[PDB]
């Protein structure tokens, strides 16, 4: 299967990707407004599928630790959210045999949306109130199949963002995770046995997000 | 296949935002009939690699865009609303306005009696947003009209480098390039805020941090650039010289300057004359009436041959190094510590790992942009960031170099072909009305004595004749310059400059302002008064995406239609991925675009509209006769049109040249029509044509090189990222100005690993040498008189060496370096009821004035408001809670924002007492979107200084006040 490695460590939080994943699927803009942040939408939505998580840490001296977070699904190796849409209908909820995406599709109108966002651990599926259908972050799993990165892996001007093959992504990790710890000696890897996105956080990863880890 | 991208037809194109300049992959639905349906990176693009920020990435948005203009609007005088109409109604009416006012304001000689054949009743603003071939032809267009008040945002952001870096160097352009990054040891980002403004340049400069090198953001803020440095250290605004003084001390008492180099590449050497003196804050020289210096009072001791004197053991008390030592012993840690807020710590850190790039197989590269260099001292500023990296030895090097990054993807073009008042293309100087005669005009280039000194400025002659042979081939070049208007000598320059259009607008001096691919209802500093100044125009002509602020002022808040006479006309250009040509980056890559999708409904691209509406007011004259035709009449644009449309491609062959006969030069011979292979075979005597000597090279014999794609690199230029074949750069594909600094006298280069240039076999291999010759046989600048890297620079008007005078003029009463506060060589109220000091800066999401990225909703999703940053300090002095909405005023105006409180902003400590900061974004205005809010150019000053002519937007009295 395939696996992202994200660097949370080389982030400018320039948000190229989340405009990036709207422009490839053509999604509309959310209605915002600035309540006291830089974050914007606030949170994934049936039409946000990735947003970036903006959390400022006060630090001894100048400057602060300015904490970025590009959410997106897990695309977990046992996903939660497929064990508990399969209650209700299977094909709901699917995984590509080859990449090892997750992937919602039409017939999640047909099961409990409030439940299966529950059953995942990192709180990620977003219902429509209108249709009652699921969204999440689908991998570009077309992208993939097709030979191209994902439309926000492409985008990342920094090498925050890493796709490819597990075997290739785990050992990137592996030797990122060293060379990182020399600037930030508390680094870790995020769940990295049980998902497909393995994000290096520079320090515990719930100063990045309350559902960052599992 | 990927069904969205299948039956559409793909292009590359070069984003139209930063000068970064990105590649672009575009797919045109229907094989290249249809609209756009996708627009993302180039993934071979060796810049990019693919990668786009938000800006790059909504391209898509930007251009399928169902809020964009779709053809001509006409504002009647007193209307409440626009009226659609006809290009032909527009251009026509356009047309008769430009005459009747050019016809009833036209000079033939001025006051004194001096030919200046102009017209002062039209200025013309824009524009770094159009093509190259476009910003060529339309200065050439307002020249021949004889306009001199043409100018575009160049004067704000660029306008401070040219002289600091040609004074330093002898060319005023970035010295290396974004690539180029990734070969830095040590980063130091100090006025830039990268990150955000040129984020793809993040690429390199963390390959930079990968391969061992130390990154240092110097900021009054903490911003997203800061997140990723390995050293953030704040400095109080306006105290950067005294930050760039002490480490230029911290380098001569620790003897960390490259000696070598310093000794045989730099003006170290020279022997400066006894009459130069520096003493209580002023050089030797000054005029205390007049508030200017005598220069002559700074010139170098001279042999007998006529060339400076030298001391190559630097003992001689008046060597340059020695009066160097001299100024900055006074920069001294405590002192610099006191007035930047910089810890003495800190200091000592930044200036211990900038310094060791002194190490010859080190290199130390400097990034700023617009920071705060537009008060009277930024060239100074600039000037120190130069004077280190030459005692350094960081200058022609490979991760080296002053990368002063340009802003729009075509500012570098837009400068370069003369969109500035005292500038032709190739920075050819705009005549004053005392060079009566080309030959009077020739001769005040310097001479050299030297035969080491390459002094290339003495081929001004070839490059001034050949433009004028592009513009006028059937003309002898003596004769086609009297058709070019001219300035007066007695006037100061900044009369002619971005903001005295203003003032002169609110005087009622102008009848008809083009405000050509720009937003000054926005753009311009204090938008009240400007706003008001523009109901004085007769006409209005607004060439843009969408309507805005300055095309609608008229129907602006406060604004009542029914007392305003100004007509308008907007006229909607094409966006870029609907046209063909070149864009210069910042590191002067000058890239070759493509048509994707057709034109937009009925909108243009900008050379069809500048062209029709030229032609149409020619057709008037040829008709009607009036004011002085021959300028108009005999202009050369035969070679602008192919297939009855503006050509890119035969524009970028002009501006390239061509032999008009057999010619013999360099002891090659050319025949009529072959195009000048590069700017070393033009010449004075009417044989060439070439519309800028900058671009002979660029488009030769061999094809259109601006259009290369090849990613060929030998090892060495592999090793440093060259990519030569990619693009062509200006001056003759040199990537890295100056890289004969680069070396030793045998052609050894100071760093193997990193070399530029290297002498093998008995030629330079690597990048284009600057400036042919054996090792060890020129001086290494050869655009600089001398040959020397300038370390002391006696042509600049505040002296030959930077010194602290207190930018920040309301809060600072104290200077501690002199008995001199504020610029002896350059009327701020303070009024008490104004606190803290206003700034204006940018965020990733936004483009200036926000014009463009007001109109795509996924950036308005990330930042959809204007906000005002403030320390929790002030938000406690002033009781404002994090979100709440906030009214921020000054002397000049007043608007609401929503308060972002954050520990990035801290109080600076001014003289014992704390002064508070107060952050905004410019990018908001009154049209777009609902409850955005408006211009921060509502608060701020339009004073400028009388060597400048740039407004402050960086540091501006305000209060902040909660709204309830
Ligand atoms: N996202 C985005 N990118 C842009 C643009 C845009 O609108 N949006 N505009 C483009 C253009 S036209 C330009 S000219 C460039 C300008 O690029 P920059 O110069 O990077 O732009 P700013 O954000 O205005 O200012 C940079 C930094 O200067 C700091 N600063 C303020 N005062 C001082 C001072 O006294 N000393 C020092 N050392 N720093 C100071 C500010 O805090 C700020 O972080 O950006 C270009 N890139
Ligand atoms: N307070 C404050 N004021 C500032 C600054 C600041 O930092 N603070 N920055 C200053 C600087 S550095 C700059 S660069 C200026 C920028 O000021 P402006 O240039 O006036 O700003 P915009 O109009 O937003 O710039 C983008 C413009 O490009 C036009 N455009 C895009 N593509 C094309 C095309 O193909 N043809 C034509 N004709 N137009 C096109 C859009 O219609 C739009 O008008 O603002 C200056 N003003
Ligand atoms: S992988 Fe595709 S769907 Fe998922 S966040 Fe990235 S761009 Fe969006
Ligand atoms: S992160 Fe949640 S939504 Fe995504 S695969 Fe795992 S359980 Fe399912
Ligand atoms: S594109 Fe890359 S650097 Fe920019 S916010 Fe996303 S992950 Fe971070
Ligand atoms: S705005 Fe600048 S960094 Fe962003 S995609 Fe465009 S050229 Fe690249
Ligand atoms: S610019
Ligand atoms: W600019």
């Amino acid at each position: 299967g395939k696996m992202f490695f994200v660097d949370l460590s080389r982030c400018t939080a320039c948000r190229g990707c989340q405009i990036a994943c709207k422009q490839w699927k053509n999604l509309p803009a959310e209605e915002t407004r600035n309540t006291g942040s830089h974050q914007n939408p606030p949170d994934l939505s049936y039409v946000t599928l990735k947003t970036v998580r903006f959390t400022e840490k006060s630090r001894k001296g100048p400057g602060i630790d300015w904490l970025f977070f590009p959410e997106q699904c897990r695309h977990c190796v046992e996903p939660p959210c497929k064990g508990q849409a399969d209650v209700d209908l299977e094909g709901a909820v699917v995984k590509d045999e080859t990449t090892g995406a997750v992937l919602f599709t039409e017939l999640t109108a047909k099961v409990d949306g409030e439940s299966v966002r529950s059953a995942c651990p990192y709180d990620i599926p977003r219902i429509d109130p209108v249709t009652k259908r699921l969204s999440k972050c689908d991998m570009c799993n077309d992208r993939v199949q097709n030979g191209l990165l994902p439309a926000c892996v492409k985008t990342c001007p920094t090498g925050t963002m890493n796709f490819g093959d597990e075997q290739e992504m785990l050992a990137l990790a592996e030797k990122r995770l060293a060379e990182v710890k020399k600037t930030y000696p508390g680094a870790v890897l995020g769940d990295p046995n049980d998902v497909r996105v393995v994000y290096l956080f520079t320090r515990d990863p719930k100063d990045f997000y309350e559902h960052a880890v599992a | 296949e990927l069904q969205k991208l299948q039956w559409a037809k793909q292009t590359t194109s070069i984003c139209c935002y930063c000068a970064v300049g990105c590649g672009l992959i575009v797919h045109t639905a229907k094989d290249g009939q249809g609209r756009a349906v996708n627009v993302e990176g180039d993934p071979d693009h060796p810049i990019n690699e693919g990668s786009l920020c938000p800006k790059g990435a909504s391209i898509f948005q930007l251009g399928e865009n169902d809020q964009r203009g779709t053809q001509p609007l006409y504002r009647a005088p007193f209307s409440d609303t626009w009226k659609p109409v006809t290009w032909d109604f527009a251009l026509t009416e356009i047309a008769k306005r430009i005459k009747k006012t050019r016809d009833a304001s036209f000079t033939e000689k001025n006051a004194a009696g001096d030919l200046v054949n102009r017209t002062e009743a039209i200025a013309s603003f824009g524009s770094a947003a159009m093509d190259n071939e476009e910003c060529w032809a339309y200065g050439n267009i307002l020249r021949s009209l004889g306009l001199v008040y043409i100018e575009h945002q160049a004067r704000i952001x660029h306008s401070p480098t040219v002289p600091a870096l040609a004074e330093s160097f002898g060319r005023g352009a970035m010295t290396n390039h974004w690539n180029d990054l990734a070969n830095s040891d040590c980063i130091l980002i100090m006025g830039s805020n990268a990150a955000e403004n040129h984020p793809i340049a993040f690429k390199w400069v963390l390959r930079a941090k990968d391969k061992g090198a130390t990154l240092i953001h110097v900021d009054p803020r903490f911003t997203r650039t800061s997140a990723r440095c390995d050293v953030y250290a704040p400095i109080r605004s306006g105290a950067d010289i005294p930050f760039l003084g002490g480490l230029i001390k911290y380098i001569l008492d620790n003897k960390l300057y490259f000696t070598d180099y310093v000794r045989e590449y730099t003006n170290a050497s020279l022997i400066v004359g006894e009459k130069f003196s520096f003493k209580d804050g002023l050089f030797s020289g000054y005029d205390a009436a007049n508030k200017k210096y005598d220069k002559s009072m700074w010139a170098f001791e001279l042999d007998a041959n006529g060339v400076p004197k030298r001391d190559p053991a630097l003992k001689h008390p008046r060597c340059v190094i020695n009066l160097l030592k001299k100024h900055y012993e006074r920069y001294n840690l405590d002192k610099v510590a006191a007035i930047t807020g910089t810890s003495k710590e800190q200091l000592q850190q930044v200036y211990k790992a900038y310094a060791a790039t002194g190490k010859p197989d080190k290199a130390g590269t400097i990034m700023y942009a617009m920071g705060w260099t537009q008060h009277s001292v930024g060239v100074q500023n600039i000037r120190a960031m130069a004077m280190i990296q030459l005692l350094l030895g960081n200058i022609g090097v490979a991760g080296g170099g002053v990368n002063a990054l340009r802003g729009e993807s075509n500012v570098q073009g837009s400068t370069d072909q003369g969109l500035l008042a005292h500038i032709w293309p190739g920075y050819n100087p705009v005549p004053n009305s005392k060079a009566a005669t080309l030959e009077l005009y020739n001769a005040a280039t310097p001479q050299s004595k030297d035969p080491m000194s390459v002094n290339w400025w003495q081929n001004r002659p070839k490059y001034v004749a050949s433009y004028l042979k592009a513009l006028y081939p059937d003309e002898e070049p003596a004769a086609a310059y009297d058709y070019l208007p001219r300035i007066d000598a007695g006037r100061k320059l900044t009369d002619y400059f971005w903001l005295n259009i203003f003032e002169k607008m609110d005087k009622g001096e102008f009848k008809g302002l083009f405000a050509w691919g720009m937003n000054p209802a926005c753009g311009g500093a204090n938008a009240n008064k400007n706003r008001k100044a523009m109901g004085k125009l007769e006409w209005l002509v607004n060439v843009n995406l969408f309507e805005n602020e300055t095309s609608s002022f008229w129907k602006g808040p406060g604004m009542n239609p029914a007392e305003i006479g100004t007509e308008v006309f907007f006229l909607p250009c094409c966006v870029s991925i609907e046209k063909e040509g070149s864009v210069a980056n910042s590191g002067r890559w000058m890239q070759w675009r493509y048509r994707g999708p057709k034109p937009y409904a009925e909108t243009k691209p900008d050379g069809d509209i500048m062209l029709d509406m030229f032609k149409k007011v020619r057709e008037l004259y040829a008709k009607e006769g009036g004011a002085y035709p021959a300028p108009i009449a005999k202009l050369n644009i035969a070679d602008w049109e192919e297939h009855n449309e503006f050509s890119p491609t035969k524009v970028a062959k002009l501006m390239n040249g061509y032999f008009l006969k057999d010619t013999e030069v360099g002891g090659k011979q050319f025949k009529k029509g072959q195009q000048v292979p590069s700017f070393a075979f033009l010449t004075a005597d009417g044989s060439t044509c070439s519309g800028n000597w900058l671009h002979a090279g660029s488009f030769t014999d061999a094809g259109n090189l601006m259009a290369r794609r090849d990613k060929t690199q030998t090892p060495e230029q592999a090793r440093i990222g060259l990519f030569p074949n990619w693009s062509f750069c200006w001056p003759v594909n040199r990537r890295i100005l100056y890289n004969r600094a680069s070396v030793d006298k045998t052609g050894k280069p100071w760093n193997p690993a990193k070399a530029v240039i290297e002498w093998k076999d008995g030629k330079w291999v690597g990048d284009v040498v600057d400036g042919g010759g054996d090792p060890g046989t020129k001086h290494p600048f050869i655009m600089q008189t001398h040959g020397f890297g300038a370390l002391y620079g006696p042509g600049r008007e505040e002296g030959p060496f930077p010194e602290h005078y207190e930018p920040l003029e309301c809060p600072v009463s104290k200077n501690p370096f002199s008995k001199q506060l504020h610029n002896p060589v350059a009327k701020a109220v303070c009024d008490p009821r104004y606190p803290f000091i206003g700034t204006t800066y940018r965020v990733t999401e936004h483009w200036q004035t926000g014009l463009m990225t007001r109109r795509c909703a996924w950036l308005v999703e990330a930042e959809p408001q204007i906000f005002c940053e403030i320390s929790k300090e002030l938000a406690k002095l002033r009781g404002i809670g994090n979100g709440d909405t906030v009214k921020v005023s000054s002397l000049r105006g007043a608007l609401e924002a929503v308060a972002i409180v954050t520990e990035r902003i801290r109080p600076f400590k001014i003289e014992g007492v704390d002064v508070h900061m107060v952050g905004l974004p410019w990018h908001y205005g009154w049209m777009v979107p609902k409850n955005g809010g408006d211009t921060a150019n509502l608060l701020t000053p339009s004073a400028g200084d009388p060597n400048t002519g740039i407004p402050e937007t960086k540091a501006f009295m305000v209060d902040v006040r909660k709204v309830w």
